[PDB]
């Protein structure tokens, strides 16, 4: 718990309809009061359908994301293929239970489409939540993740809204996140959003507390 | 140490060994460890040496104004009760082991004293890092209705034994016998360990070989 | 504790620490040497914690960038030689670590005059403005201050004039010999400060 | 313990101990106390046997801290256990408030400890009345009187002891604000040898400033008493 | 926590920060840690809360007594001396306080910061809490004692919002208050550090400010 | 740390402490006044250690002999006040110790001018020159070496300005502030010295 | 134990003809290696036939004195005669075990002369050492004491001769303890040596190192 | 241990006491603190004796086979990298090593101070051991580039001598060695601290001296 406040840090993920949104707090860290830095993202692109959220330790945090863009890369170029969102995560699970007994302090999301081939093709939101030894919980509506858990389970428990634009999920993705933040003392300093949609992702920087 | 006890007819014979060490280091050569309580009550100590002689001085003055008060002899049992008491209250934390014997109506008396306050009324007893060769000697040899004569001759060989068989233990033997009308405390009764090798003449140094700083003489008046 | 600090802009890098070599109760030196760590192709390793383990990372990475840039007859990019530093710190922080703080500086075509933070747990961010040590609660509001974009060399040497004159003058440890490395126009300047 | 009402209500509503106390009071020696713009004179009667007694050792005039001195009329015994209990007091007001304890407080805390004395079982009252000069904390000169029942009042001028009355009345008709030092001391001399026997070994004065409290020396007291005598017979 | 206070040709500004946490969590922004001891004396309090603010009304209360025997105003001195002490008898207790007591008496303006160890210390300028090394940088980069008022009330504003801006620990809103001979004002009661931010740091609003 | 000087010579006795209140990692001040108390009669306690318990044992001690002169009406002599302050540091420290050092400086006509040294365990003993804290590592040799017999008040303060600039140069602490009390021709005299 | 090794510190005590000798090093320590006197004596005098000689804590080396100082001079105005040196020695046994469970860390001896009276009187040398609690060992010859207390019994078991006039006695203490010391790191830096005659005391101080 | 060196106009002036010891017993008053690594380079050791003997036989064996194989002297920055890397392998495990490696190479005369904890530190002047502070002292009082050989053996002698003094740890005999472009010469082979402290401190030997 005391290595997770070292640094801080919050990940948040919501479904809509036939849309996806990830958020995250742009802090960094420093003996769990000190922010040396408010441009530091924590969500990465594994590919257009794919993202992950890492929150935690910020060195477990640049491991893990080259660790899994490494493996995401061979497993494409190998097959010639973008990789399946469900294979990244039972890959992630995989990869984070390899180190069960001296893990990674990360607690990551995954964020992403399942393709459906039937012609044309079908984008179902795909979100999950590990924990730190690759445990994984699988959901349709939102998932959270890092030292504001509780106060994002709450916010996204009260204001979470099935089957919502694009619009409509963003706004209250912020709103879930923007709230959670301000309750918490080693998170914030800036929010970042992205919204998935199969043809395009929208980029979006909160104006936020930076206090 | 070895300290040791034994009931022969008629008469209690103590005795211990004369080492007190500090650490590895033999701190005292010839330290008295049989104490007088009083006339007709002798004790014998073990374990830390300043917990000893305090409460056998302590012992020693409260039985003799006990026995001022009451105009009667003292008693082996009373010197017993305030021993343990008093150990009891301290729960262990004055480190006193005591064979203490005495004669009185009741007859010759022994008891074996440990430092928690428990006490035990023995015919034979030994104390301190040596009591196990102590024991081992008494077990051996020790009879009813021993003289005294042969009750002082088993007392040294258990006291020798503990001497020459314990590295805490050393320096002479001295012995006790109390009776009901007189006690004998024989110090040294055996003096069997002296330093063997001495030095053809002893180094005695030339006048002024020590330089000095200042010399201020006073006279004492 | 040694104090490092480092300032980034359009058209500059400049890092600045204290020159005392400490043992113990006493300076061994007041214009040590043995923080910052120059590399070919303008880029500089400033390093802070014990003496022993600030030596032998920084001649490590030293030395393997140098190999690197011979064995490829080319100037490493900044940005790889940062990651490449956290990416051997986080491998030895698990192992045998070296308690360093880190603040990496380069100037490479690609991506300009750059900046990386890097803490003993390996840490690492690129940042306008850093600091490490017990120094670093008293220069980093003031760098937060008195920074903004296009300032230019010697505004930046007043600012770190203003943090060498609150390390003196508030800090427990009074602070008063300095060392600043300046990377711009293609030139790497030392400079020496005394408040 | 002992906790007899040693002093209790008489019929017609007086405290008999605290009137008693105050002939204690009375049967003491003579101290007079006056007032000017930043400083204060004392003087007191001395009675020493001659050429046996040692004139140092008797002291009815004393200083409780760095700014504030005393005077007393009674029992000497009684007087020098209140006055250790407020030298006592005034370093402990120091102690809790980094400050010098001011007149007023020091005042009030020699009223109270009578009062409480008066009030207490198994005691019985100081047989004291005290004269108190010192500086406030605006630096300015004040002198208190306390009597034996523990009431207090601020002064100009005040004489307490022996004959009192006819000082304080003599003090009344010849007291002037703001006067200079030798004419203040000159005034505290007559008026005390108003009462007391004209002689410079039967008095004691002391110049109390902001700076110390210095005791006036014994030719100037000389000087003064011949001054004080001419006027005398040429009066008559 | 952030609290500061300094003296200036025309008296002494007190300036803190209003917020409240238990661990990571922020538990109010709205706390009030410049209290009024009497008419011409300010603590400004950090640590503990609830010791404090029990200690800050002991205080009170011995210093109305002693105002209503003596038919004076304490002193900052006496009331400091009081403090300490009280507060030297528990220690070893777990006591958290750090209070900086600024007041006009006879003596002119005075300024003492008084611990839960027993510290008192005479001075013309303090500052206490978890953001006490930012705004003490920040303060004597820029202090001069012939500021004006309105110059003095921006140097602390600014002092106080570069700390809740470095120090996780600090935020909400920024209260400035001007103690004068004749009492103190209230020049801010309370300005969130929201608006703080980006008219400092980021006035364009046009993107992420990076540290 | 609190580094205390004190240098007892025949005419003289010269106390000199850094001026420094430190709390945590900042110098609260640089001109602090709480080491130093002077007591009525020529005598000073110079106290080094955390500033509550400085604060606490030096007034105590102060307003102790401040009413046994006024009591008494006479000045307490040095040793009688340098043992008083023995005794009650000693009392205390079975029971709440004051973690404070002293050195107790005096002058009285019996004994002549006279230096006290005592430590936090209460260990006392009258000395020619004495230091406290780790600035005693450093500047003791100088002042074995430079000390003399007969020596004037301008040398031993040029003695204690070796002793500074020591501090300042090769102390981990870079002391460069502070406060003299010199006791000679029955007069106490204050110096502020900067290196 | 270290808490001897503080200080450091040693006394040794010897009997001639008609003559006794106490002998003590100088030094007083700090952290168990810094020298801060050189004339730190740890021999007191009670009365004329008695002195004591302690070692160890040097501020239980001063109460102790202070209280024995008390103890003595009492019983000696109450008696009108000087304290024996056996009735002061059952004396300090007494009250270092008043002590018992908080003891005062000091190891003392106890040199003097008994007078026994017949006419004339026979003054007889008397020696005794304590451990911290009172433990009391009587002897004949030679008495030690402190940190230097092995090398002291070497020295003095090979060196001491029976039955010496005041000079030889004092050539052989003086030799035994700078002996002994020279071999101690936290010992030494000066040696006094006191030589009782029921006639004249003589006090000398030793060249020794002061290394 | 005192040991020390220092750069003047005609090379290195190296010094060093002669004293061992185990806790608070002087195991030795005699041995040799400074040794030869080669013909140019001298150590001076202070810590763990027999550390500092086998590390100072290895990187002798290391700079034999060196100059064997290349034919030309090895320089003291070599040596002492070489003895920082080997002592910095072994962290963690309990050496205790403070070793001053001086000596004349083709760039100079050349002064290096190397720790058990790897470090390695180029200087001017340099003191090692529980006497370094005073040795630092006194040096630095009285320092200067221009001295002559005497002037500088006899600074050297006096540090040495106070550090003696007022350590408890440091004793025996002062070594001073004079290193030069052609070699090193012993100046003062051993010289007994005794003379040194009634030669400097106590001239007169009337009375004991008051430090
Ligand atoms: C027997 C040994 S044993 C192993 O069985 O405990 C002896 C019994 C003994 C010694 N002297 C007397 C005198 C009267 C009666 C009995 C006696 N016990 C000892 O010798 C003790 C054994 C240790 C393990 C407790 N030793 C001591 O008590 C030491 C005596 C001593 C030390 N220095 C001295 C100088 C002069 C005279 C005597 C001594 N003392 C200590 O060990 C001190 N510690 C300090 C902490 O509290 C406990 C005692
Ligand atoms: C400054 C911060 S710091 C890091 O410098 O100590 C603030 C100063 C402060 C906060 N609130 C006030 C009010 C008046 C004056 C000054 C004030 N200090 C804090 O916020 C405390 C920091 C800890 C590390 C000491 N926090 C607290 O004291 C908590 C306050 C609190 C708790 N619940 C709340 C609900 C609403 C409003 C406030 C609070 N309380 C605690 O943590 C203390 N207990 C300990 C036992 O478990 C329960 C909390
Ligand atoms: C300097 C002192 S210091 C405090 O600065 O470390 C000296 C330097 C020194 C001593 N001897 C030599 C020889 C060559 C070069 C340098 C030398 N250091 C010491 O004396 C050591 C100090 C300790 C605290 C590290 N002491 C030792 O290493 C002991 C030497 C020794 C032991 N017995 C001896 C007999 C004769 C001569 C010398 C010695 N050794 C130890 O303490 C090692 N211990 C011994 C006990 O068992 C565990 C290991």
């Amino acid at each position: 718990g005391s290595i997770y406040n070292y640094n801080g840090g919050c990940v948040l993920g919501m479904s809509g309809s036939n849309c996806v949104a990830i958020a995250c707090d742009l802090r960094l860290g420093a003996n769990t009061f000190t922010t040396v830095s408010t441009k530091f993202s924590k969500i990465f692109k594994m590919n257009n359908n794919v993202y992950v959220g890492l929150s935690g330790l910020a060195t477990d945090i640049q491991t893990l994301y080259e660790i899994l863009r490494y493996r995401v890369n061979l497993y494409e170029v190998r097959q010639d293929a973008e990789m399946d969102v469900e294979c990244f995560a039972n890959m992630l699970s995989s990869i984070l239970y390899s180190n069960r007994f001296s893990p990674y302090f990360v607690n990551p999301i995954v964020v992403g489409f399942k393709l459906k081939h039937y012609k044309k093709v079908n984008y179902e939101p795909y979100l999950t939540a590990y924990d730190l030894i690759g445990a994984k919980c699988e959901t349709r509506d939102f998932v959270v993740n890092g030292v504001t858990s509780e106060q994002l389970f709450g916010m996204c428990e009260s204001l979470y809204v099935k089957d919502q634009d694009e619009n409509g999920l963003f706004e209250t993705i912020s709103q879930c996140l923007l709230s959670a933040l301000d309750r918490d003392c080693i998170s914030g300093w800036g929010a970042e959003v992205l919204v998935l949609t199969p043809e395009k992702i929208i980029k979006k920087k909160l104006k936020a507390r930076m206090d | 140490t070895t300290i040791c006890g034994l009931v022969c007819q008629n008469a209690v014979i103590l005795g211990a060994d004369t080492r007190a060490t500090e650490g590895p280091i033999v701190a005292d050569k010839n330290c008295s460890k049989l104490h007088y309580i009083s006339k007709n009550i002798w004790c014998a100590g073990a374990g830390v040496a300043g917990d000893l002689e305090h409460t056998t001085l302590w012992l020693q003055h409260n039985v003799e104004l006990h026995r001022l008060n009451t105009n009667t002899q003292p008693r082996v049992s009373m010197c017993v009760s305030r021993l343990t008491q008093e150990l009891f209250k301290y729960q262990g934390y004055k480190v006193c082991a005591i064979v203490l014997g005495g004669v009185d109506v009741n007859g010759p008396q022994l008891y074996g004293i440990h430092p928690h306050g428990s006490s035990c009324l023995l015919p034979f007893t030994a104390l301190g890092s040596g009591s196990l060769n102590a024991m081992a000697v008494l077990e051996a040899k020790y009879r009813d209705n021993m003289t005294i004569e042969e009750g002082k001759n088993l007392v040294c060989e258990a006291i020798c034994a503990g001497i020459f068989n314990d590295l805490g233990s050393g320096g002479n033997v001295d012995i006790c016998v109390i009776t009901k009308d007189s006690y004998q405390h024989i110090r040294p009764y055996k003096e069997p360990n002296m330093r063997l090798y001495h030095l053809p003449h002893p180094t005695i140094y030339p006048k002024g070989t020590t330089p000095i700083l200042s010399e201020k003489i006073e006279y004492i008046k | 504790m040694d104090t490092l600090i480092g300032l980034r802009g359009n058209n500059f890098v400049v890092l600045a620490a204290d020159t005392y070599s400490i043992n113990s109760i006493i300076k061994l030196k007041n214009d040590d040497n043995t923080k910052f760590y120059d590399i070919h192709g303008n880029k500089c390793l400033l390093l802070g914690g014990s003496i022993g383990d600030r030596l032998q990372f920084g001649e490590f990475i030293r030395k393997n960038v140098h190999l690197y840039q011979y064995q490829n007859n080319t100037d490493m990019f900044v940005k790889s030689f940062a990651f490449f530093t956290r990416k051997n710190l986080a491998y030895y922080l698990r192992r045998n670590p070296f308690e360093v703080n880190c603040l990496i500086a380069g100037y490479d075509k690609k991506d300009g005059y750059q900046l990386y933070w890097c803490d003993y747990l390996s840490n690492m961010d690129s940042v306008n403005k850093g600091a490490h040590g017990y120094g670093a609660y008293l220069v980093s509001a003031i760098l937060d201050k008195y920074y903004h974009e296009n300032l230019t060399v010697d505004e930046a040497l007043d600012i770190f004039k203003l943090c060498f004159e609150e390390l003196k003058k508030r800090f427990l440890l009074t602070q008063i010999n300095y060392e600043l490395r300046i990377m711009y126009d293609n030139k790497v300047e030392t400079q020496y400060v005394t408040v | 313990s002992y906790d007899r009402a040693i002093t209790v209500f008489s019929p017609d509503g007086h405290l008999l101990q605290v009137e008693h106390a105050l002939e204690a009071v009375k049967k003491g020696g003579c101290a007079v106390a006056i007032k000017s713009s930043n400083f204060a004179v004392l003087a007191v009667e001395k009675k020493n046997i001659p050429k046996l007694q040692n004139p140092k050792t008797t002291e009815k005039l004393i200083k409780l801290d760095e700014h504030n001195c005393l005077a007393f009329a009674g029992l000497n015994a009684d007087a020098r256990v209140l006055v250790n209990k407020t030298r006592l007091e005034c370093q402990r007001y120091y102690l809790n408030m980094d400050e010098p304890a001011p007149v007023d407080y020091i005042a009030k805390y020699v009223a109270k400890v009578q009062q409480k004395f008066t009030h207490r079982g198994g005691v019985r009252p100081f047989g004291i009345a005290t004269l108190i000069a010192g500086f406030k904390n605006n630096k300015e000169i004040c002198i208190y009187q306390t009597e034996p029942s523990g009431i207090y009042a601020a002064w100009k001028a005040q004489a307490i002891g022996k004959n009192a009355k006819i000082v304080q009345e003599f003090l009344e008709k010849n007291y002037q604000e703001n006067m200079e030092q030798k004419d203040c001391i000159f005034l505290a001399l007559k008026a005390i040898f108003e009462v007391v026997e004209l002689s410079s070994k039967n008095v004691e004065v002391a110049l109390l400033t902001e700076k110390d409290l210095t005791f006036i020396e014994e030719q100037e007291i000389n000087s003064m008493v011949e001054l004080i005598d001419q006027e005398r017979t040429k009066n008559n | 926590t952030t609290t500061l206070a300094f003296k200036f040709k025309d008296g002494i500004i007190v300036a803190v920060d209003s917020r409240a946490s238990m661990g990571s969590f922020i538990s109010s922004q709205n706390v009030e840690k410049i209290i009024e001891i009497n008419k011409n004396i300010l603590g400004t309090m950090a640590g503990g809360a609830a010791d404090c603010l029990y200690w800050e009304k002991y205080l009170g209360k011995i210093i109305k007594i002693y105002e209503l025997r003596n038919n004076e105003k304490i002193s900052v001195r006496a009331a400091s001396t009081i403090l300490s002490n009280i507060l030297y008898q528990y220690k070893g207790y777990g006591l958290c306080c750090g209070i900086i007591l600024s007041g006009y008496d006879h003596t002119g303006f005075n300024m003492f910061y008084v611990d839960d160890s027993g510290k008192k210390v005479e001075g013309n300028l303090f500052s206490c809490g978890s953001g006490s090394t930012y705004a003490y940088s920040i303060l004597d980069s820029a202090y001069d004692y012939n500021l004006n008022l309105d110059q003095a009330v921006e140097l602390a504003r600014n002092a106080i919002y570069h700390a809740t801006f470095r120090d996780g620990g600090s935020g909400g809103k920024v209260r400035v208050f001007h103690i004068h001979k004749n009492g103190y004002d209230k020049i801010i009661e309370g300005e969130d550090v929201f608006d703080l931010h980006y008219h400092y740091t980021n006035p364009e609003q046009k993107d992420q400010y990076v540290m």
